[PDB]
RNA sequence: GGGCGUGUGGCGUAGUCAGCGCGCUCCCUUGCAUGGGAGAGGUCUCCGGUUCGAUUCCGGACUCGUCCGCCA
RNA sequence: GGUUGCGGCCAUAUCUACCAGAAAGCACCGUUUCCCGUCCGAUCAACUGUAGUUAAGCUGGUAAGAGCCUGACCGAGUAGUGUAGUGGGUGACCAUACGCGAAACUCAGGUGCUGCAAUCU
RNA sequence: GAGAACAGAAAUCUCCAGUAGAACAAAAGGGUAAAAGCCCCCUUGAUUUUGAUUUUCAGUGUGAAUACAAACCAUGAAAGU
RNA sequence: AAGCUCGUAUCAGUUUUAUGAGGUAAAGCGAAUGAUUAGAGGUUCCGGGGUCGAAAUGACCUUGACCUAUUCUCAAACUUUAAAUAUGUAAGAAGUCCUUGUUACUUAAUUGAACGUGGACAUUUGAAUGAAGAGCUUUUAGUGGGCCAUUUUUGGUAAGCA
């Protein structure tokens, strides 16, 4: 018959990686949560208590609740034509602090910083991120850089 | 060539007949392994030849290789 | 030839953390000491950090952040001619009153000294530091023995005592104090204030000074250069006790030098890297002399 | 339980069977289809260990017969006495409840302990009655 | 060059193998205990070979250890038997060497008629002093290739001590 | 073609991860009848794996004996 | 800058073979009355810091060293791949257009950094 | 790998090398080295009370599991579990 | 289908930026596991066949193993490495910063946790593009035999086959 069970298909999700097996370091459990921290979801195969599941590998989610030795987050899971909530209780060896809402603070601390600081000149703070927009003129010189002349090559065996 | 091309008809599909710019069955040209083989830095196995690199322990690259060397 | 290992076990061998692989750090107990109740966010969790040397006892009181442990306070067994003790520098005793010390150093930097006494007059009874109503709770803190065997009259122990005598809340049974009897389980108060105040060297300083006196030369000659018999060492742990609740301030040595005093003569005395054109130099040297037909 | 249930394709020769609530042991297993369309019907011979009579019963083979549970045990005589054996267990246990065999099997079993045999006795348990078929004699520890 | 270097007996360790379990076997560890001075342990055995008839587990052997002085004693008793004559073949590549004696008569312990009569193995293990970097437990390490025991010290040792020659072979 | 069972000393076979009995060959004892004790005899069909260990647990292969292979 | 105690990252730190180590600190080291544990005071426990030693541990250096780490326009815009065509070819498969882009290899360099407290010519 | 009477291919003892090439009840795959393995000591948390959550999923049931709360316990020097 | 609450948003089968996660394609085997071709150098208290040897833990060849340095070829249920395409989250007003209130939680401790009072920051309010209105509720029909094409792919010699 078929298989489904709970770490079906999970082989190479939860082997440890290549040459870091052995216990985990001491940061992860140093490190502390607060509510309505932004967390990413990686398991620990080691650690076999407080484990996720195989869909929530990978995912990002949201701190609601700290116990003593886990966090409750919480996933938007897509089941049909909506996205559900669902509420997770993980053991903090398999969750992490998501590096890009941290970029994002540093972003808006910084752009606060510029506002502060333009708004005793009033000089047009500019503040929006934009895009790469297309490069603009430029004069190339030759003084030492004459082109070189390139043709295609002949066919060879090169065996 | 006329031994491969012999052969060529026991297989389906197509295959070529191509005379190799390499010297035996190593990965060298012919003149690289001729400019190789003048000094001493290629020494013979049973079939194969071993070659010299520039890495590796001193002692153990003078016991084998000593033609090179011997300069 | 037979003590060889292949480029292939090279490549996949895992090393070990640094501190297992010098052997000082057991990982398995670290983790269920520093770690923390995740509801008490940012609360560091205190060690009382007990270590013994060969002639020297190091107290340390250690939280733990992600760059490294942080020490509040410290204390060793060396400053006790300080406060009066000048032999048996790792002895049950000079434990007891190295944890005294810690104990009364840290209640005094945290100001916590004026309440939470201690055990003023020391029997040798087992109890911990008590709440005080309407007031602050005592200092918590909690041992880190490291690698050392816990043992019924282990000195680790006589640090415990010491420290929860001066005023630390640090939880413990007393089944490995030095008198508890196994069969009946109670602790005997007049052989663990003996060892206390010293009683087990002091009574093997009489057994053996009153038949073999080459022994008593040998060992314990100290003690005849600073003419301290065997009675008397009660009374200057007892002086010594009074000492460290008077003042544990810890002022620390003038150092004789500076830093970079220190550092000019241990610098001349270290050896160097040597370059890569020196390094091409040797080995060019190296090979018109071997390989060069002698 | 004492006793467990099986299917008639999944029971074959030497094994233990429950017909008329009698445990019986099988000595022939014929399957015949009922019409070119239908299922095979499993016709069963079997004899009763305990009575030596012989039973047989057909059924479907998708049907599900009753099995007894069989334990044989091994025991040392110590005495016979008005037809009751009288056995000693590993460990020093000792029972006197089985009955001594009535057949050539007891007539033989008491010649051999009236000349002086050690006799190891064989006894089995099926469904609460007990009874001894077999024994040998230990060839060491005399 | 030599300051600490001294070879020295870290132990002698004693066994028999009487193979099978029961009153040789306590006749066998009260010989064992009465050279020794100290209680002897027992050795299970892990394997059942049903050559030998063992099974697992019925502490078919009897061994002791013996440290010190009193160790350099019965060395001294078991030499003497083997008229300080011993093969090149009887020491180890380590520096450790061992010599295997018929009898506890020639040890001069005397016959009773009950004990009966057992033979003996002897291993003599060497070591220079610092070897409590390998055996205690902080700061576990491996002794230096220098101060290593090794055989032709072990033979130099047992030439100059105990006044023996080796066999050539 | 598929499925099931089958191989143990000459025979009957039994079995815990090779035993007896009757054969065989000797010896001993005592009829009316005997009986006893020794031996020679078994790669458990074969080959692997598993297991401390496999007759025993599994897989593959051989032999032999069975039972089906139907409606059009 | 050396050393110790507690660490963080967990080989640039590991491994092999040699060499060196002033001072201090670690270490080996001396002892079995007491607590305690062993067949064995070897480990563990306790006592002395006395009788000694840098021989080992430890630290550092050396090696066209093994390994590991970093980089390259080194291989290679190669292999692979998203999109497109009433493209080629009997087919197998392959070119082109708009895009993304490896690994092995080769070469060059490197061989622990650092936090808190104490202590040191 | 090198040794030690009987003792050899396999009995017990000693040393060295040994990133797991072993073991962890079973199928297979993960995980584990001062351990999750082997040995020893003490125990019954394989307990009570109802909730919440994950998987299968209709976000029903059943099975299995996760993290807590309120008790009462076990163990250890203790953190804890 | 009936609408209801609102009026340009608590949107989006899209892109960018930042940050995760994956073990396929490829590649690798003088890297682990497994398969596999060929010689070379060694090891015999440590193999087997011959020949010379009284025999010899004898010799000489040969052939097998094991080790060492190489060499040829591979892997759906092998792997150090490792794409492309797909895929999670964030790009603020429900935000940031300052000050100090509550608690029976927590801390050695106004230490922290959570929710707050008061104050400051507004149209470039925090990337692009588009918005066709955005959000919400009730009720009920039919359907629950599918099939084809490109690409990936399984069984099969194959099939207008499954």
């Amino acid at each position: 018959g078929k298989s489904h069970g709970y770490r079906s298909r999970t082989r190479y999700m939860f082997q440890r990686d290549f040459r870091k097996h052995g216990a985990v370091h001491l940061s992860t459990y140093l490190k502390v949560y607060k509510v309505g921290d932004i967390v990413d979801i990686k398991a620990n195969g080691s650690i076999q208590k407080g484990m996720p599941h195989k869909f929530y590998q990978g995912k990002t989610g949201v701190v609601y609740n700290v116990t003593k030795s886990s966090v409750g987050v919480i996933i938007n899971k897509m089941v049909g034509n909506r996205y559900l909530e669902k509420r997770l209780n993980l053991r903090v060896e398999h969750i992490k602090h998501s590096k890009c809402r941290q970029e994002f603070l540093e972003r808006v601390k910084a752009n606060a910083a510029k506002r502060a600081e333009a708004k005793a000149q009033g000089v047009a703070v500019q503040l929006k991120r934009q895009p790469a927009q297309p490069r603009e003129s430029r004069i190339v010189s030759t003084e030492g850089n004459v082109p070189q002349t390139l043709a295609p090559v002949p066919y060879e065996t090169f065996i | 060539v006329e031994g491969l091309r012999r052969a060529r008809y026991k297989f389906p599909g197509q295959q070529k007949i191509i005379l190799s710019k390499k010297w035996g069955f190593t990965n060298l040209d012919r003149p690289e392994y001729l400019k190789k083989r003048e000094a001493g830095e290629v020494k013979d196995d049973g079939a194969f030849v071993k070659f010299l690199s520039k890495k590796g322990s001193l002692e153990n690259n003078i016991r084998e290789f000593p033609e090179y060397f011997a300069a | 030839q037979k003590d060889a290992k292949s480029s292939a076990y090279s490549s996949r061998f895992q090393t070990p953390f640094r501190r297992r692989r010098e052997g000082k750090t057991d990982y398995y107990q670290r983790k269920r000491l520093v770690t923390q109740h995740k509801a008490k966010y940012n609360t560091p969790k205190y060690r009382l950090v007990v270590r013994f040397t060969n002639k020297d006892i190091i107290c340390q009181i250690i939280s733990s952040t992600i760059t490294g442990d942080v020490v509040l306070a410290a204390a060793y067994s060396h400053e006790l001619p300080r406060y009066g003790i000048t032999h048996g520098l790792t002895n049950w005793a000079a434990a007891y009153a190295t944890g005294l010390l810690i104990a009364r150093r840290t209640l005094q930097k945290l100001g916590l000294d004026e309440t939470y006494k201690g055990v003023e007059e020391v029997e040798g009874e087992y109890e911990l530091t008590e709440a005080v109503e309407d007031g602050p709770r005592p200092f918590k803190v909690f041992l880190d023995i490291g690698l050392q065997r816990t043992t019924t009259g282990a000195r680790v122990f006589g640090a415990l005592k010491g420290a929860s005598d001066g005023g630390l809340y640090v939880p413990h049974s007393e089944n490995r104090f030095p008198g508890w009897d196994f069969e009946t389980e109670e602790i005997d108060p007049e052989l663990l204030r003996s060892y206390i105040f010293g009683g087990h060297v002091s009574q093997y300083m009489e057994e053996l000074a009153d038949d073999d006196e080459e022994r008593f030369s040998e060992l314990f000659k100290g003690y005849l250069a600073d003419d301290i018999d065997a009675d008397s060492l009660e009374d200057i742990y007892t002086s010594a006790h009074e000492a460290i609740r008077a003042d544990p301030a810890f002022k620390p040595t003038e150092k004789k030098f500076t830093k970079e005093q220190y550092a000019a003569e241990s610098k001349k005395y270290r050896q160097t890297k040597l370059s890569k054109e020196e390094r091409a130099a040797r080995v060019a040297a190296k090979i018109a002399a071997l390989a060069g037909q002698q | 339980s004492a006793t467990y249930p099986m299917q008639c394709s999944a029971l074959r020769k030497n094994g233990f069977v429950v017909i008329k609530s009698r445990p019986c042991k099988i000595v022939d297993m014929s399957t015949s289809k009922t019409g070119k369309h239908g299922h095979a019907k499993v016709h069963l011979v079997a004899i009763d260990i305990f009575t030596g009579k012989k039973l047989e019963d057909l059924s479907p083979s998708t049907h599900n017969m009753e099995v007894p549970v069989v334990k044989r045990n091994e025991y040392q005589l110590l005495d016979i006495d008005d037809g009751f054996l009288s056995l000693m267990n590993m460990d020093g246990d000792t029972k006197d409840d089985v009955k001594a065999p009535e057949g050539e099997l007891g007539d033989s079993l008491q010649t051999a302990f009236d000349e002086g045999k050690d006799l190891m006795v064989t006894i089995i348990s099926a469904m609460g009655e007990e009874a001894a078929i077999s024994f040998k004699e230990a060839a060491r520890t005399d | 060059q030599n300051p600490m270097r001294d070879l020295k007996i870290e132990k002698l360790v004693l066994n028999i193998s009487v193979g099978e379990s029961g009153d040789r076997l306590t006749r066998a560890s009260k010989v064992l205990e009465q050279l020794s001075g100290q209680t002897p342990v027992q050795s299970k055995a892990r394997y059942t070979v049903r050559t030998f008839g063992i099974r697992r587990n019925e502490k078919i052997a009897v061994h002791v250890t013996v440290r010190g002085p009193k160790a350099e004693e019965i060395l001294e008793r078991g030499l003497k038997v083997k008229e300080y004559q011993l093969r090149d073949r009887n020491f180890s590549a380590t520096g450790n060497f061992g010599f295997g004696i018929d009898e506890h008569i020639d040890l001069g312990i005397k016959y009773d008629p009950s004990i009966g009569i057992f033979g003996m193995d002897f291993y003599v293990v060497m070591n220079r002093p610092g070897a409590r970097v390998t055996r205690r437990k902080r700061c576990k390490g491996t002794v230096g290739n220098s101060h290593k025991t090794t055989k032709e010290d072990t033979v130099s040792w047992f030439k100059q001590k105990y006044d023996a020659d080796v066999l050539d072979k």
